[PDB]
């Protein structure tokens, strides 16, 4: 399950996943409707659902 | 085009 970043996300709190617009993120736990958890650049962390889009 | 507001009170670690 993959998504792609719609915007840069600059993390502010421990647990927040940093990424740039266009990056692909591997979704690991999307149980929360608001904040998904996944992996990018060799880290796990959480980020808002609405900062990404699902991809194929 | 603008990034959405980030809603940290909704974070699942809270």
């Amino acid at each position: 399950t993959y998504v792609q970043a719609l915007f840069d996300f600059d993390p502010q709190e421990d647990g927040e996943l940093g990424f740039r617009r266009g990056d692909f993120i591997h979704v690991m736990d999307n149980s929360d409707p608001n904040w998904w958890k996944g992996a990018c650049h060799g880290q796990t962390g959480m980020f808002p659902r609405n900062y990404v889009t699902a991809v194929n | 085009i603008q990034p959405p507001p980030v809603n940290r009170n909704l974070k699942p670690d809270r």
